[PDB]
């Protein structure tokens, strides 16, 4: 279920799922480096039906994954409200900006 | 025979569009795809390497890019440059030095513009504060950061005056900036609240007009902001929404999503059904027509499934895009006309383009 | 036959117009220049393959040399893969899976012309 | 709460990995290596190679050999030709050698990017477009040696047998062998007598590879073989893979990297397709036919899924199929191969499918 883009946590995410990448929600394919900045998202639990702070760090330094290619936008905002917003690529200011996936990582309530 | 290359384009610059390919699946290869609006025909590219974003010079002459590559691309030192390239030989001309933050994203008109005058090309920078860069095209020269405009987001030209320029700001007011002969701020100020960030939040994309700009919202109100006096003054929200419209649900969608056919006042606007959080980016299931002076529908036409549009003043056209398929509109009346469709224009674009004509 | 500017658009940029026959690679001639010119900002290959491809309007045989154009990224339109006489790289100027734009300033590969040598 | 982390390793164990050449020819600068688990399919990671890259996994399946071409930007600036090695766990640059400036560029024939038995050097093709075969040290991280010897020939087939020591295929139809040094660069050499006439019965470049000899396919059908038990090449064929009724039906065979050989058996598995005639040599596959090459007869014959490319790993008794896009799996421990599974959307276009070596 983590590999379809109607999984609960990707709610707000534009990019490759990185757990079809050779990574999983919280960990960057080999070779790939996290981003320390990341768009947030809200995300509905629907076992408990509480909502949750999700931060999409992307993984960078390597090519386009292509795989699980999700785009969906709950919550999400334009760019003058720049951390909610996900048409921007989370990987600008790390060392090589190339955009391989995003990841889904879990903050809490 | 012998083979030659160093030909110009084969159709007339009043012919071309411009098809901005992200190429999203493999953004290393992004490029711009040439095309004539009047048959479908490919005429050539421009490559924009990682995230290209693209315009074409006020005055026709040159195309613009925006791009970053690095030293062995996946690692090595960053460049993140504008590239002057000749319209008509698809050549590159010069490379332009930014510093390594000019925004990378998908490709809305905002992000990388021009003043009205052509002088300076205005772009958005991200480190991830933003501010907005500017460019002497005169001189080949990055000037300096606009520092005044963090916390806000895009460029929308004011097209009455030669180097001023607005952006849309977190605090839901605008930001105008007055360049001087330099490049140089010499003036700014700040508008009043025009829309609530949280209760009604605008899509960035403008129904630019001569003096003033009209903005959707996520729930399809409408928001102006009139710079024909020396101060932008602020007003809205009005509804593209009547009874049946709001029963179904019926809000905004896109991403280039709106446009302005600036003699008639007509605003065109992508809209689908169903709405709800989540759904502002969703295609085009009708274009709306709406005239901006009535502040009602005049027409409702199938959307194709698009996403971002351009509109032609001098031709009376608007173009519309599915992300790889462009259609071609008349517009000289109310309710659009399709004339044609280009099919497999791009694999992945946001963002079409007409080569100017007039302007003056 | 031997004049493609005079023919039939669809005809010349189809992968088995009778000059194409060793072609592998993007027609130029669906990437905004012709059989016999590059796209705009795109450079003419000075070495290329060869095939021998039979006319059969006039029923003769011609030599074409299928030069690249070169230092645009890749046009995509008009894939063709034909092999008429093509062999491998130990006969390396009839051999097309190679990119004939490899001794340009620029070596990225655009698309692929089908020139008209003689008989 | 959660923590992203990288630094991570592959997730399956080095023996459940094949490699997956993907030129992307229509983004050709973008060309990648994707790594999938056979056993279950599933997308283990990847390794980025710019313009048509080539790969090959280290013989002690401890690093990827990768060769490459970049500019400075991309499309215009200055050649860089290079090695890349990386680690084969971590999928992380380690290191770039710098090669000359005429890296063969062209689709990937394993015989374009070898390395010696003994795993010491990286042998690899140029063309400039003059032939030359040139030599990486790797410890050293160095190109050593450039054969010119090797002008008009074409490809690498390594010598099993012996630690540093090659053949390539040339335009008299014989085979050139080198031995190199300890320290890369040429300690001697020899020519076969002619094996195959180039002008009426060409053969195919990839080698059906055994410890000590190798076996060529033609256009035709037919059969070469070359015996490396001693320093000089002994060449024999032909002989027909087809029968009369074989020949009425106009067998051929058809591929790119087109054969493979079970060593401890003698079987040759080829691709082959009905209605051959001039042009049709890199037809996709309508049967893998099985010969046993000590008979020198077929002892069977299965659908070909319309393959294109294969390669054998003898220790587990396994050939994978390739038809640009998926690969199949097959068992060939008994003569009939048995279709295990199928990896559907492993490339975009690729020619070229390998194993991580588990020899050593
Ligand atoms: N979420 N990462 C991303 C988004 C848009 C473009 C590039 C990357
Ligand atoms: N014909 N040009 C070509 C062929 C194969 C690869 C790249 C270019």
């Amino acid at each position: 279920e983590v590999n379809s883009c109607d999984y609960w946590r990707h709610c707000a995410v534009d990019g490759f799922l990185c757990s079809c990448c050779g990574g999983t929600t919280t960990t960057c394919p080999p070779g790939s480096t996290p981003s320390p900045i990341s768009w947030i998202g809200t995300c509905h639990n629907p076992h408990d039906g509480k909502d949750y702070l999700i931060s999409y760090h992307d993984c960078c330094g390597k090519t386009a994954c292509g795989r699980c290619q999700c785009n969906t936008q709950t919550r999400e905002r334009p760019g003058y409200e720049f951390f909610l917003h996900n048409d921007v690529n989370w990987c600008m200011a790390n060392e090589n900006s190339t955009f391989h996936c995003t990841t889904s990582v879990l903050v809490g309530l | 025979e012998v083979l030659t290359g160093g030909h110009s384009v084969s159709a007339p610059q009043e012919n071309r569009i411009y098809v901005m390919d992200s190429v999203f699946m493999h953004l290393t290869e992004s490029r711009v795809h040439v095309y004539d609006y009047t048959n479908g025909k490919f005429l050539g590219m421009v490559p924009t390497a990682f995230n290209g974003h693209v315009q074409v010079s006020n005055d026709g002459k040159k195309i613009y890019t925006m791009t970053t590559y690095h030293e062995r691309i996946t690692r090595g030192k960053r460049s993140d440059v504008v590239e002057v390239w000749d319209a008509d030989k698809l050549t590159f001309e010069k490379e332009i030095s930014l510093p390594p933050k000019r925004v990378q994203g998908l490709n809305y008109d905002g992000l990388f513009r021009q003043t009205t005058d052509g002088k300076f090309i205005v772009l958005q920078n991200a480190s991830p504060a933003t501010s907005i860069g500017i460019v002497d095209v005169a001189k080949g020269d990055y000037v300096e950061d606009v520092t005044a405009a963090a916390g806000c987001w895009s460029v929308i030209p004011q097209p009455n005056r030669p180097r001023s320029f607005m952006t849309i700001c977190g605090d839901g007011g605008l930001l105008t900036i007055n360049l001087g002969e330099d490049g140089k701020v010499a003036s700014q100020s700040r508008s009043k609240q025009m829309f609530s960030v949280k209760d009604d939040p605008i899509f960035i994309a403008p129904a630019l007009d001569k003096d003033k700009a009209h903005f959707v919202s996520y729930y399809g109100n409408v928001y102006s902001a009139d710079f024909s006096g020396d101060e932008v003054k602020v007003d809205g929200p009005w509804s593209l929404l009547n009874d049946e419209d709001k029963a179904k649900n019926w809000v905004p969608g896109g991403y280039n999503l709106v446009g302005l056919h600036r003699a008639s006042g007509r605003m065109y606007v992508f809209m689908h059904p169903d709405g709800k959080e989540g759904t502002h980016k969703f295609p085009a299931a009708e274009i709306w027509v709406m005239d901006t002076k009535t502040k009602q529908r005049v027409a409702r036409i199938p959307g194709r499934d698009a996403l971002s549009m351009t509109i032609d003043q001098q031709r009376n056209l608007m173009l519309t895009l599915d992300g790889g398929n462009v259609n071609v509109y008349d517009i000289s009346q109310p309710e659009p006309k399709l004339l044609r469709t280009i099919e497999g224009a791009a694999e992945a674009s946001l963002q079409v383009q007409f080569h100017p004509v007039g302007g003056t």
